[PDB]
């Protein structure tokens, strides 16, 4: 048989999960345990720290007796996942001495068994260290508007200054062709909760981020429809996209 | 800590001590307003970048943040940059007093490629009504002929002993440090016209030994002492000179380049001997320096230099 | 000869004379310099299409009075041809091809004509040589500038300035 | 199987010998937390790289691989690398660091003037967020502006005590026995270079030890590293001084051919032996030094070795006639 | 403390206006007077002249105390105008002796206000006055069909010959791989007036234009569905796109014989 068997509900979920951190990470090692799958990685510039977690709620059949490490490339993994239709179901199967992971796309009415092998590139560089749990300011807003503002202010400069004063969220950019300031305020929409802006403030904050890393972050907007942001001075900012059984979070480092 | 070469940097054009006529001309330019394109050439560390910085500041007042574009060796200066960014900055609208203008300060222009310097001629010629260029280079020979033809050349001479001494006096007056005349003379000797190096050596001596004395200066500069070098270059017999060079200077691990440079700088100030013998000893020391620099720093070369110096001082 | 090629030492009057000759005969000037990307594709798209067209500026400016029948034409001034750096691939060959197969005056300006880079312009263009001006004309021009600027200079200082400048009028 | 040059490398500060004057100062500097840019310059085979890597390790612990950027010589660094890589490393903030990043450039004296200007401007722009360390063999080949930005430290070659201590240490960790005159020959041929000592020791170990317990003599240590012999040198000198032209020339050619020595070593050894002679006339010494320096400078440009050898013989003979 | 305050009712109007001719003009002066906005600019090769008039009937609010000149690049303007969404109002502001210009994007039912600044570019305006001429041929046709004809003929050669003869339009192109010809006859359609080709002519005409200029001009076919064409034997062709409160004119000079 197999030690590891993990089945998904659909095929378009792992697609967007891999598309999330496909532009800032080259290789990644997934840790498969009894409580689900976890992963984390850092970019080559050591600025953005991606952390993925998915429990046993998004899966339908999950069986892993002992935790296993699967270190694989993300580009070839996406090339493999590109061949999957939106009506198939992925079944990750893994055996002893992990050297090749087998993906299997299967349909439930027509016999379409698409099997694909993928070698495992072992890096043995895990370095999982998370210490901060208390942030200075927290907010939640639709990911679409965040991505819009980001890719609108990214053309003007490479450094975007996010500053949270009293109930006024402010994104600033200043360059050679001009300047740009986006000021938004929280509000609760009863007709649509998904278009609301929630904010909790303890102290006024003001700090800058890089446009490239922020553009790499906003690429994970296909996972959910609402993004959470946690800012704290002398602390890496947290950009979280929730998921029915987990989350994808980016830890970003400010600039000078 | 804070480097004294950065804390006591002149922020006004009057605080710069050195070439008086060029500074007077720059003061008149800043007072009138009509500033032309200019290439500032000169030896390193005599206040070239600081001069144009204070000039731009005094010219633009509160508009230095909007009407000054500085490009050093850290920024990228290629074909695309000169064609896009400098051009878009020259055409940029800015309301200034009738005399003032926008300023593009290019530091170390001798490092810019010829192709990049080529695409600046029409840029600086067509927009001469609202943009003035200020290049700062060490060697005016690496600048192409059209550029040198478009702007005025301002040469900066090496700093005299009096100006560096006055600057050091002002620094020690404002810093409240203990000194002696011998230490100041040693600093002037080891600085050879480099104000920045002089201030750095003074700060190092103060932070290391407190009292500025010739012994501490020559201990922190890690150069051969001028006294023992003069003793080596003035012995009556060649054997004593060779022994002094062997036991006192070669055994201590001194670099042959440093020994030759110290002998050169000591022979220049040896007011005891005559002029012709000084010139001939300097010629011999320079020949030995050229021999050392060509890949052979053998002790035999220094021995032959001392032998020739002795034979010339006895003949 | 379809094209004219001006060359000589820097700052002697090449661009000035070219522009003034083009503007005296009523023509319209289309000037391109080293500060513009003169690659093969950009020259094929930008300037090549304007080879045999007529100026909208020259037309809408003045075309009713019988002043000259060439005011609706082009004088294409390619200045600083010797300055096409490595970021301009194929520019010399395309400009040599434009020196032929043309219908409007094309004036090329450079500094060193005998450079191997300017070889394709061997026989296809009329190359005249601008030389360093004589000292007398520079002295007269400097005297005129001085009498207009209300200051008097010793004629020895003027000659010494002419000697140190090596003939550069913009430099004096 | 790792080399003694790499196996006996000091892994921390206390294992470098003969450099206490700089070790105490750098220890005080890293204890006060005021570590500036450091320019370690000196002759090769002294311990600059080992000292700086040991200091970086002692400062950063396990964060060495993430907080230290080791850069080398030309490595196709025209202007591009100093402009992009070093600038980003000085501008890119770490994710979980409390302090400053360190970039150490080895033998950076081979950089061009434009590269040195770019480097000094980069150091000036980011002097608050990171610290720089530059290694050098000759402090004169660097721009005088780069010197005035950092603090210099000259590494004077190791004295006899440090070298003999290291010989003792390498004899503890290796089953070798060394002759009393062997260490004397080693210290005379080393010129304060530990790298060459550790290179020559492993060679003799590999070639000589059949039962791994022999004694290393002066012969093998003179033969392996390709160095002259004092007895042979004095014999060549005496043959040039006393005998006639044919015999002296033949002896010089036989010595320089049957042993594989170069004229530079012969000349420097001959003048070293002549340094202590009680010659009567000073014009003798003057002419000798002048002509020998001329011969050495001409040899430096690769001439016909036989002609310079005959010229050496002629100069030595013609100088000793007063 | 501002000279002019202009308020576009829709943010997409100015975006489309700028995108219509952002490919043929790099730097452009906008002359703001009390009647509206007028802006003309010549091409880099001095072959295509672009003129734009937006009357006061297109601004929701428009003060413009005294006439001003705003010189700005089209690339940065298109980069700034791209940020705004569809449901926003745009406001242009210029301070006394303006060194920059302020663009405000406001929402109708939200407090999200996005303010941008654009640095003006100095431009030596060679203002040339254009006088009405009696064009020999004047017609109007659906912009979609004209753009299709241009894109179809420009693929064969780099020159398109337009001939108006005997109530007959003819677009011909003689290339290397072959030749191409398109014949157009005027007609009216009662059910769809937007597909009727108008025709008014005095003398038959024959002109030759470049392919790149026509391909650039036809990009402004998103402002109006019907484009007007005025042709003369000795005058540059005039291509006009009418806007609900003004127009956009392209003057293109023909080639030689
Ligand atoms: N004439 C001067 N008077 C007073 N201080 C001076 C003078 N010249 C130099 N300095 C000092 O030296 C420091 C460094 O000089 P810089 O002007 O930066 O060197 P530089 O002239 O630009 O030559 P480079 O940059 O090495 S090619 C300044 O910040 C001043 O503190
Ligand atoms: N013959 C001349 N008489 C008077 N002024 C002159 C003369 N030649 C040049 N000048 C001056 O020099 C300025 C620029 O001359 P240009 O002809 O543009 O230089 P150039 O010949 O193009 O050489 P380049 O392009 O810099 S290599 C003019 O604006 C005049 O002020
Ligand atoms: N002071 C020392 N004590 C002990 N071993 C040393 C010492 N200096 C050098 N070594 C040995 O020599 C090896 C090379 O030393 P390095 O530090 O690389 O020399 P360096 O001073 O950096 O000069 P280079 O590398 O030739 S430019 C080390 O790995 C040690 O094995
Ligand atoms: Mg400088
Ligand atoms: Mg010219
Ligand atoms: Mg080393």
């Amino acid at each position: 048989a197999s030690m590891l068997e993990a089945k998904f509900e659909e095929a378009s979920l792992f697609k967007r999960i891999i598309d999330g951190f496909k532009d800032c990470v080259q290789l990644v090692n997934f840790q498969c345990k009894e409580d689900g799958i976890i992963a984390q990685a850092v970019d080559d510039s050591r600025v953005l720290l991606v952390s993925l977690e998915i429990g046993v709620e998004a899966f339908q059949e999950y069986r892993c007796d002992h935790p296993v490490t699967l270190g694989m490339d993300l580009t070839s993994l996406s090339k493999i996942l590109r061949c999957g239709n939106n009506t198939d179901t992925l079944t990750l199967i893994a055996d002893n001495t992990p050297d090749s992971i087998i993906l299997l796309f299967e349909d439930t009415k027509k016999d379409r068994i698409a099997e694909y092998s993928l070698k495992l590139m072992d890096i043995d560089a895990d370095f999982l260290k998370i210490e901060e749990l208390q942030y200075d300011s927290t907010l939640s807003l639709p990911s679409s508007e965040f991505s819009k503002i980001v890719r609108d202010l990214s053309q003007l400069s490479d450094s975007i200054n996010i500053m949270i004063t009293k109930e006024t969220i402010k994104f600033v950019a200043d360059g050679d062709i001009g300047s740009g300031s986006v000021i938004i305020k929280p509000f609760v929409d009863m007709e649509h909760p998904e278009t609301s802006i929630k904010l909790e403030m303890d102290q006024p904050v003001d700090l800058t981020f890089g446009a490239k890393y922020l553009l790499d972050i906003i690429k994970g907007s296909s996972l959910s429809d609402r993004v959470g942001i946690r800012l704290s001075s002398e602390a890496p900012a947290l950009f979280q996209f929730d998921l029915k059984s987990g989350f994808l979070q980016f830890f970003l480092a400010p600039k000078f | 800590q804070l480097p004294w070469v950065e804390k006591y940097r002149p922020q006004v054009l009057s605080d710069i001590v050195g070439n008086k006529e060029t500074i007077d001309r720059l003061q008149q330019i800043a007072k009138d307003g009509n500033m032309p394109h200019m290439i500032i050439s000169g030896m390193p560390g005599i206040g070239k970048t600081t001069s144009v910085h204070c000039l731009a500041h005094e010219l633009l007042g509160r508009s230095y943040a909007d009407g000054v574009l500085e490009l050093n060796a850290s920024d990228d200066r290629g074909i695309d940059v000169v064609r896009n960014q400098i051009k878009h900055f020259a055409q940029k609208k800015l309301h200034l007093p009738p005399g003032k203008h926008k300023i593009v300060i290019l530091d170390e222009a001798d490092s810019m490629t010829a192709g990049a310097q080529q695409a600046l001629r029409r840029t600086m010629e067509l927009y001469s009504n609202s943009t003035r260029f200020a290049f700062a280079c060490n060697q005016s020979n690496k600048i192409i002929e059209p550029l040198q033809s478009r702007c005025a050349i301002l040469r900066y001479s090496k700093l005299s002993d009096e100006d560096v001494l006055k600057r050091l006096l002002q620094i020690i007056k404002l810093e409240d440090v203990k000194y002696t005349n011998d230490g100041l003379e040693a600093i002037i000797f080891t600085a050879e016209g480099d104000m920045r190096q002089a201030i750095n050596n003074l700060q190092s001596t103060v932070a290391g030994h407190g009292l500025v004395n010739a012994d501490n200066v020559f201990k922190i500069v890690d150069s051969p002492h001028p006294l023992i070098v003069k003793k080596m270059l003035l012995a009556s017999n060649l054997e004593d000179s060779i022994q002094i060079l062997r036991t006192d200077l070669w055994k201590k691990g001194y670099s042959s380049i440093d020994i030759v440079t110290t002998s050169f700088r000591v022979t220049k100030n040896l007011a005891q001997v005559k002029e012709s013998v000084r010139l001939e000893m300097i010629k011999e020391i320079g020949l030995t320096h050229m021999r050392i620099l060509e890949g052979v720093g053998t002790y035999l070369q220094l021995a032959s230099m001392l032998a020739k110096i002795h034979k010339l001082n006895n003949k | 000869f379809r094209a004219a090629m001006l060359y000589g030492p820097p700052g002697i009057g090449k661009t000035t004379a070219a522009h003034l000759v083009a503007q005296e005969l009523g023509y319209d000037i289309l000037e391109q310099n080293a500060s513009d990307v003169r690659s093969k594709t950009l020259l094929n798209a930008g300037v090549k299409n304007a080879l045999d067209n007529m100026s909208v500026v020259g037309y809408f400016k003045h075309n009713e009075e019988a002043q000259n029948l060439n005011g609706k034409h082009f004088v294409i001034i390619m200045d600083e041809v010797d300055g096409m750096s490595g970021g301009d691939r194929g520019g010399v060959g395309q400009l040599a091809q434009f020196c032929r197969k043309t219908s409007t005056p094309l004036i090329l300006i450079c500094n060193e004509r005998n450079l191997p880079k300017m070889r394709p312009f061997d026989r296809v263009c009329l190359d005249i040589q601008f030389r360093r001006p004589d000292a007398n004309s520079i002295k007269s021009r400097l005297m005129t500038i001085a009498i207009r600027e209300k200051f008097k200079l010793d004629p020895n200082v003027i000659d010494r300035l002419i000697q140190t400048t090596r003939g550069d009028i913009r430099q004096v | 199987n790792l080399p003694w040059v790499e196996k006996y490398r000091p892994e921390t500060l206390d294992e470098v010998y003969g450099q206490n004057e700089v070790i105490t100062t750098v220890r005080k500097f890293v204890d006060e937390g005021k570590l500036p840019h450091l320019l370690f310059y000196g002759p090769p085979g002294t311990g600059k790289t080992s000292t700086i890597v040991a200091l970086a390790r002692e400062i950063y612990g396990k964060n060495y691989s993430n907080m230290v950027l080791e850069l080398n010589a030309s490595d196709d660094r025209g202007i591009d690398v100093v402009r992009n890589q070093i600038k980003d490393f000085a501008s890119t903030r770490q994710i979980f660091s409390k302090g400053f990043k360190l970039i150490i450039l080895d033998e950076a004296d081979a950089m061009t003037n434009a590269a040195q200007n770019a480097l000094r401007r980069v150091i000036e722009r980011y002097t608050k967020n990171t610290r720089f360390c530059v290694l050098a063999n000759y402090a004169h080949k660097l721009t005088p502006a780069l010197l005035s930005r950092c603090t210099r430290f000259r590494f004077q070659p190791l004295p006899q005590e440090a070298i003999e201590r290291r010989i003792a240490n390498v004899l503890v960790h290796e089953k070798l026995k060394l002759s009393p005159n062997a260490e004397k020959a080693l210290i005379e041929l080393s010129n304060g270079d530990m790298r060459r000592v550790l290179n020559v020791l492993q060679s003799c170990k590999a070639t000589l030890d059949n039962p791994d317990e022999d004694e290393i003599s002066d012969d093998v240590i003179y033969e392996c590293c390709g160095a002259p012999r004092p007895s042979d040198l004095k014999a060549v000198l005496k043959s040039i001084l006393e005998d006639d032209w044919g015999t002296a020339h033949y002896t010089l050619n036989k010595v320089r051919s049957a042993k594989g020595l170069a004229l530079i070593d012969l000349i420097e050894g001959i003048v070293k032996i002549l340094e202590d002679y009680e010659l009567q006339n000073e014009e003798t010494r003057v002419h000798l030094l002048t002509k020998l320096a001329d011969i050495e400078y001409s040899i430096s440009k690769g001439g016909n070795d036989q002609i310079q050898g005959s010229a050496v013989i002629g100069a030595i003979k013609a100088s000793f006639e007063n």
